[PDB]
This record gives structure tokens, C-alpha cells and sequence, in this order.
């Protein structure tokens, strides 16, 4: 399943992206099994090489998860205390 | 810059 540059190339972008979603899922899934459908889009919209990285440092793609479970917990509360 | 309105991934996977 290890993904190449070379892959990615003149596929379409969209087809780029389900192509790195399908890699960093199961990991994204690991994390956090609960978000792991709403992450994995989340980090999705990085570029494309920001990506390639995450997928071979594990350290980075912690960080970038931990920093869309924040911003996506406070998404989520903020708007439903709006509508409390 | 995280944009937690992204859609959902959904993976070619089997589900449940
Ligand atoms: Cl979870």
C-alpha cells in the first residue's frame, strides 16, 4: 500500500486525494475510530506533499490530527451552544 | 488552516 510521487501523477487532483484518504485513514481511524471519516477530509484539503510527508513521519501526522480534533470539537460545540 | 466544515472521506471500504 506504500504510495510513490509517481502514483499520484496525472491522476485526477480528486482522485489524488481518495488516493492519500485511503492510506491516511486506517491511521487517522486508529486515532480517533469516533471522527475518523471527518478528519481524514479534513487533512485531505493539505497539499498534496504536506501529505506524502505525514504518511511516512508519524510524529507529523499527530500533530496535524491533534490540532482537526481542536479545531473540529470547537466547530462543532461552539455552533451547537449558538443554538442551545 | 483546518477547515472543519471538510467533507467526510469515505474510504472503498466495507461498512459494518
Ligand atoms: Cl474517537
Amino acid at each position: 500500500s506504500p504510495l510513490t510521487a509517481s502514483m499520484l501523477a496525472s491522476a485526477p487532483p480528486q482522485e489524488q486525494k481518495q488516493m492519500l484518504g485511503e492510506r491516511l485513514f486506517p491511521l487517522i481511524q486508529a486515532m480517533h475510530p469516533t471522527l475518523a471519516g471527518k478528519i481524514t477530509g479534513m487533512l485531505l484539503e493539505i497539499d498534496n506533499s504536506e501529505l506524502l510527508h505525514m504518511l511516512e513521519s508519524p510524529e507529523s501526522l499527530r500533530s496535524k490530527v491533534d490540532e482537526a480534533v481542536a479545531v473540529l470539537q470547537a466547530h462543532q460545540a461552539k455552533e451547537a451552544a449558538q443554538k442551545a | 488552516n483546518l477547515n472543519p466544515n471538510a467533507a467526510e472521506f469515505v474510504p472503498g471500504v466495507k461498512y459494518g
